């Protein structure tokens, strides 16, 4: 039921009905028939958003730094990888850390929260009544003092079909990273060196036969 | 009219000759009742079916072994299959009754029910599994190349030809079962010894089919 | 009313001679139904194509590089891309390529756009048969090429079998084993190294190893059925 | 129309538009225990008490068992957890056992006189003005109240879903804990170093190898 015009994962399949194109990155794509009752959708549109944006930044958090110190570039952090900087020692023990992530996050996720059960209603600063975000705003993007630059007032439409894209890359990056450091036991960065070493002996096929 | 399997004798009231290979044979009045004619026209070709399968499996497995490719016979296969192979016996049995238990219990309530596993509880398949006759699933996945859908004349004509086959099968397989019981050898061991002499070698002459002999 | 496999006979009726090569054989009926006819089609074209550049293939190969068996060429071949990079790049490029083609036999002309350059298109055409960029060049009528290509085909299909067992029973590429028949032509036939009587048979000698060794790992090369050969 | 056996024939009582308002409801009863109304309506109340301990319980099995084998944590089997804690402890098991029996018959006591006359919990003066949030919902076996705090059961839209969850994942518990009991006696190990087994070597490692299950093999 789903019209033709719109741009489909696999070109002359038949589509949902109920993917008509209204979310960002619609391609029609969910051959199990997850997001089929509009509440569960209505719930996983924004799981999308938050797992893909968070995700966006650690892959962001784990190539960038390597990068650097791969050039040279020099700082205490430097040589560590993204699975041993737990182990790393900082300035406060890892216990003292996760206890003030939590009750900042809480605060956080809860406005959140409140916005996606009620939109509109968690526009307004507790302290400084003045401030205020735009009436506007939808579920999952804020806009206002989150959009200082105002890149939100030129073409929204594609822009918001330029995040998913770019997030729904970065979700299985970090998927890659999982399956390659449990596998290869090596930092990403390492992994790509080998594979332009010799692309065509190093595919996973011969990695992992020879494991077993 | 049609033939009969003991020529002058009128068929049984119940066996009208709609059925395939239908020859009026029922002296034990076994499916007098209709209903119960519905279950064994059924068995037979389960019986049928599967007695192909094995006497083509057995044949293939004795030209192999005759040939000298290394294949055991078939009353040895079993031992020979699970010791090469390292195969734990009663897990290899258990998987088969779980394979054969969905697949047959499916079947076995379709027979009860007809269409009702066309209703796309399992996976949503609707159509695979519907059924076409009692004993003939049909459909795209039991009859992929719709030789069933087809000319209908033929296909009554292919069904006089499975049930031949199938009842000419289930005679061979209880000769396979008789012959290394009464000789002790493989089925072609024997088709060899009857084509040296046939004369001086054959059940009259093993010393057990006759025993007055 | 037109030329036929066996003449003098009458074609089955589900045959009545619309497609290129229909010469009204079907003993078993596996064309009556009318959407199984439509996948056979398309496999019997597939199949043509593939045994018409196999055979060419295989003779081209004995005639430049007559040492190397083409039977053997898997193992002999030497590559810097390696048994595993060749897989790899053969496996998604032919995916690519059989999905779209078999999205056209479901669903025709919904694969006919080109996916990266909008302007591009596959002109409408029957499935099969795709046109426009697969054929920039037409000798002449298309019907009478159709006919061309699958009796060529079909041919072909028979020959790249005759390699096959010709390969596996005298050991030899397929003109070697032509020119083995005609020196000796009397002596070199399948009935002259084969045959089964009540009480005897015998066959040719498989001579293709049972097992290769390729890098490190054991290939077993079966001769094809070789336990039903005359 | 899902069900337990496709083609079979759904009992009777189970297809009345009271029954099919249970959540779960495959028309699976084989032994017609659910045939008279009073009796299906004490029986769905055992299944959801059942369904919510045994989750609770299997919870308490499951997850303390992975993080002790992944390091976290170090806890005892759950067949062994019982000798252990009682130990370092502050009370015997007899005097453990002996309120535990005060506190959950008082508790249960007042849901069982829910079941007898619903709603009767919320009598004026009863309770210590606390009366008034003990009296339960419309539903049967699903207070509510005190016991719903971030308020889930106040979406009409997802109440059948939500109650459908409860009754697979409280099934599933159920047969896990079967599992446990079962696999405790045949094979003398933990829940989670069985399933290393079977993951290690599942052809050779299972119930038809254990030498227990299947006797006459
Ligand atoms: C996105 C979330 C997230 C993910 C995927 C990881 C993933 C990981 N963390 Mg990390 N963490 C995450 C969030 C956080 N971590 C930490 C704090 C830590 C610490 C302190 C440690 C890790 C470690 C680990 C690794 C666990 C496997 C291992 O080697 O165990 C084997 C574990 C060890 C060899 C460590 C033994 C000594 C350790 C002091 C024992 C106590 C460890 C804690 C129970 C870890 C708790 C982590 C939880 C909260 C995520 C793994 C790479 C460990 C690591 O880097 O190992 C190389 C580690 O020690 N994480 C915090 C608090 C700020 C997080 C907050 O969100
Ligand atoms: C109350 C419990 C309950 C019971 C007793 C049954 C009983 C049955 N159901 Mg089931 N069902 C039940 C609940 C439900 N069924 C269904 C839906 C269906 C359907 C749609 C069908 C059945 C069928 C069957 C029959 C299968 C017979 C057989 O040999 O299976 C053999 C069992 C198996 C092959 C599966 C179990 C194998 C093993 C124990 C687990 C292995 C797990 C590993 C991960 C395996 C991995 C191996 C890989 C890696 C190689 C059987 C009478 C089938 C039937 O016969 O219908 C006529 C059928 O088609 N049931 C639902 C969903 C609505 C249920 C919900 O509670
Ligand atoms: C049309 C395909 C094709 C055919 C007909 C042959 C035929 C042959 N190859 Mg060749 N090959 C083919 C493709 C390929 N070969 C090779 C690599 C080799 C090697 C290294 C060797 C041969 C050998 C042989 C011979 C013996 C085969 C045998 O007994 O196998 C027995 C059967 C098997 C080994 C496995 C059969 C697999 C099955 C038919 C299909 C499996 C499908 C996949 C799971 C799907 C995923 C893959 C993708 C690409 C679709 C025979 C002449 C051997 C030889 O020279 O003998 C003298 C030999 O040593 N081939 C490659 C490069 C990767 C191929 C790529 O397409
Ligand atoms: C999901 C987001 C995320 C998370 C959870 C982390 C978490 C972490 N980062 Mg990473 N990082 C991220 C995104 C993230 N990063 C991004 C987007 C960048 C930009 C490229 C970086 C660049 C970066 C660098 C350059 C370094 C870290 C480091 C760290 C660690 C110390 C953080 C700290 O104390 O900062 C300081 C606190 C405040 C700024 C407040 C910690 C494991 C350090 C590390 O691993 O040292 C061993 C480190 O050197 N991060
Ligand atoms: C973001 C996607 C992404 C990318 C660009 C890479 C890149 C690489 N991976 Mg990784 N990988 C990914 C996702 C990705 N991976 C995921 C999701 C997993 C978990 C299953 C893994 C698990 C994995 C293993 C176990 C191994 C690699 C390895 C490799 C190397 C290529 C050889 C190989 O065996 O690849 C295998 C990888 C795949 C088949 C990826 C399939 C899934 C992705 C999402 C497909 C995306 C296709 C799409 C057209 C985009 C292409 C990339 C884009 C930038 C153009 C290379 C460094 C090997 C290595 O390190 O060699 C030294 C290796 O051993 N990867
Ligand atoms: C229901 C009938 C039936 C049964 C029970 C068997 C049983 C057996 N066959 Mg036989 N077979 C049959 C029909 C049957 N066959 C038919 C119809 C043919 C074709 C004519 C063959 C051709 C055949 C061959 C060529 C071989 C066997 C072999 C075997 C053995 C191993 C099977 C195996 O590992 O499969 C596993 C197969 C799969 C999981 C894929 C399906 C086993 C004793 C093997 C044997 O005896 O080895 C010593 C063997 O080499 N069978
Ligand atoms: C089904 C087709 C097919 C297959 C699978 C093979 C396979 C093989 N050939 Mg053969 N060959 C074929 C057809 C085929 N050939 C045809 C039709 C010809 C005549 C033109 C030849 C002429 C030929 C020669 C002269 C030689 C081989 C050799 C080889 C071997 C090594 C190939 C190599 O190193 O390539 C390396 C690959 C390249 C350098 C790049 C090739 C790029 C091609 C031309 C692209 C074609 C694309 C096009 C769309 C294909 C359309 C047809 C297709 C759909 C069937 C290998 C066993 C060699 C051999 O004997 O080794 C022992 C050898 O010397 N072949
Ligand atoms: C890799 C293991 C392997 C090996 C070493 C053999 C070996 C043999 N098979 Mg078997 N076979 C196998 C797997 C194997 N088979 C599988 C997986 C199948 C199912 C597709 C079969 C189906 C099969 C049949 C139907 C027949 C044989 C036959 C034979 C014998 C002659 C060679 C032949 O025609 O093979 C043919 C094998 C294939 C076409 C598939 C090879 C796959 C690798 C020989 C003993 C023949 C025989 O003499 O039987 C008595 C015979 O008729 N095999
Ligand atoms: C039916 C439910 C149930 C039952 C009967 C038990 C029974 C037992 N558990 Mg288990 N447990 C359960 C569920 C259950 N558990 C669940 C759902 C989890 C979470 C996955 C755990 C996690 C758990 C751990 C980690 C441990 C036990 C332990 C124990 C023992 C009692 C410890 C004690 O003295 O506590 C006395 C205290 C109370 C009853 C009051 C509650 C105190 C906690 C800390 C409140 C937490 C509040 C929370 C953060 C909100 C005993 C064998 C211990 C054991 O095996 O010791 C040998 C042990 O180490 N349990
Ligand atoms: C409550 C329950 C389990 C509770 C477990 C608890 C509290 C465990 C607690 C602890 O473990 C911890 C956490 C930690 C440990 O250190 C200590 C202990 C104390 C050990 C299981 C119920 C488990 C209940 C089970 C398995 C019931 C199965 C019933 C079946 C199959 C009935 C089937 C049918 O009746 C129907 C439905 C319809 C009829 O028509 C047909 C038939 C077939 C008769």
């Amino acid at each position: 039921k789903r019209d033709a015009a719109l741009p489909s994962w696999m070109p002359g399949a038949d589509l949902p009905g109920y993917l008509n194109g209204t979310l960002p990155g619609d391609f029609g794509f969910d051959p199990l028939y997850l997001g089929q009752d509009p509440v569960k959708l209505k719930w996983y549109a924004q799981a999308e958003l938050m797992n893909a944006r968070f995700a966006m930044l650690a892959v962001a958090g784990i190539l960038v730094p390597e990068l650097l110190s791969n050039i040279g570039f020099s700082w205490p952090g430097a040589g560590v990888a993204w699975y041993d900087a737990g182990k790393f020692e900082y300035f406060a023990p890892a216990s003292s850390l996760f206890g003030v992530q939590m009750l900042l996050f809480a605060w956080v996720e809860i406005r959140r929260y409140q916005d996606f059960v009620k939109p509109g209603s968690a526009n307004q600063d507790p302290i400084f009544t003045n401030n205020k975000l735009p009436d506007g705003n939808e579920p999952g993007y804020p806009g206002g003092i989150f959009d200082p630059f105002g890149w939100s007032k030129g073409d929204i439409k594609s822009l918001k079909l330029k995040e998913i894209k770019n997030g729904r890359l970065a979700m299985l990056a970090f998927a890659g990273f999982i399956g390659q450091a449990y596998t290869t036991g090596t930092t990403p960065l390492k992994n790509l060196s080998t594979h332009l070493a010799d692309p065509w002996s190093t595919t996973v096929w011969q990695n992992d036969l020879a494991r077993l | 009219v049609r033939p009969v399997w003991f020529p002058g004798n009128p068929p049984p009231a119940h066996l009208d000759g709609s059925l395939a290979g239908d020859y009026g044979f029922d002296p034990l009045f076994l499916g007098q009742e209709p209903q119960t004619l519905k279950w064994y026209v059924q068995a037979e070709l389960v019986h049928g079916r599967f007695a192909m399968l094995g006497a083509a499996g057995i044949i293939l497995t004795s030209i192999g072994a005759k040939v000298g490719l290394g294949f055991p016979e078939w009353y040895d296969a079993g031992k020979v299959v699970v010791e090469k192979n390292n195969i734990d016996f009663p897990t290899l049995m258990v998987i088969q009754f779980y394979l054969m238990g969905w697949a047959e219990t499916k079947r076995w309530y379709d027979f009860k029910n007809p269409g009702s596993q066309a209703d796309g509880s399992f996976l949503g398949f609707t159509e695979e599994f519907k059924g076409l006759e009692n004993g003939y699933p049909g459909g795209r996945f039991f009859d992929p190349m719709g030789l069933s859908r087809g000319d209908a004349a033929k296909y009554q004509e292919y069904k006089q030809k499975e049930v031949k086959n199938g009842r000419l099968a289930m005679i061979a397989c209880l000769g396979f079962a008789a012959q290394y019981a009464a000789t002790g050898k493989g089925p072609l061991d024997n088709l060899a010894d009857h084509l040296a002499d046939p004369n001086h070698v054959n059940f009259a002459t093993n010393g057990v089919s006759i025993p007055i002999a | 009313s037109r030329p036929l496999w066996l003449p003098g006979s009458t074609p089955p009726a589900h045959l009545k001679g619309d497609l290129p090569g229909d010469f009204g054989f079907d003993p078993l009926g596996l064309g009556a139904n009318a959407e199984s006819l439509k996948w056979f089609k398309e496999s019997e074209l597939v199949h043509s194509r593939w045994a018409m550049a196999a055979v060419a293939g295989i003779l081209v190969q004995e005639i430049v590089r007559p040492d190397v068996f083409w039977y053997n060429a898997g193992k002999e071949v030497e590559s810097p891309l390696g048994p595993l990079g060749l897989l790899a790049v053969e496996f998604f490029l032919m995916h690519w390529v059989e999905v779209r083609r078999w999205q056209d036999l479901r669903k025709p002309g919904s694969v006919d756009q080109d996916p990266i350059f909008s302007q591009y298109k596959l002109p409408p055409h029957e499935v099969g048969y795709p046109g426009g960029v697969f054929a920039p060049f037409i000798p002449g009528d298309l019907a009478e090429l159709k006919v061309k290509e699958i009796k060529n085909g079909r041919l072909a299909m028979l020959a790249f079998v005759g390699f096959v067992m010709a390969a596996q029973v005298t050991g030899k590429g397929p003109i070697a084993a032509l020119q083995e028949h005609l020196a000796d032509p009397w002596g070199t036939t399948i009935f002259s190294k084969a045959a089964v009587v009540p009480g005897q048979a015998v066959a040719p000698p498989c001579k293709i190893p049972a097992s290769v060794s390729y890098k490190g790992i054991e290939i077993p090369t079966p001769c094809f059925l070789q336990g039903l050969w005359p | 129309r899902q069900s337990w056996l496709p083609g079979s024939q759904i009992p009777a009582h189970l297809d009345t538009p009271a029954a099919q308002a249970l959540a779960g409801n495959f028309g699976f009863d084989p032994l017609g225990l659910g045939k008279d109304p009073v009796a299906l309506r004490w029986y769905q109340q055992a299944e959801l008490i059942h369904c919510r301990t045994a989750m609770a319980g299997v919870a308490g099995i499951l997850i303390p068992g992975l993080l002790t084998k992944a390091g976290a944590l170090n806890v005892p089997e759950w067949y062994d957890a019982g000798k252990v804690a009682i130990e370092n402890s502050f009370a015997p098991w007899g005097s453990l056992l002996a309120v535990q029996l005060f506190l959950c018959g008082f508790v249960e006591a007042k849901r069982w006189q829910d079941i007898r006359k619903p709603g009767s919990q919320g009598e004026p003066g009863s309770f210590l003005g606390f009366e008034a949030s003990l009296k339960g919902t419309s539903e049967l076996g699903y207070p509510g109240g005190p016991f719903d705090p971030l308020g889930l059961s106040k979406e009409a839209d997802k109440w059948a879903d939500w109650k459908l969850k409860e009754v697979k994942n409280g099934r599933l518990a159920m047969l896990a804990f079967l599992g446990f009991v079962a696999q405790k006696y045949a094979t003398g190990a933990g829940p989670v170093d069985n399933l290393a087994a079977h993951l290690k070597d599942p052809w050779h490692v299972n119930y038809a190898t254990n030498g227990v299950s299947l006797p006459f093999l």
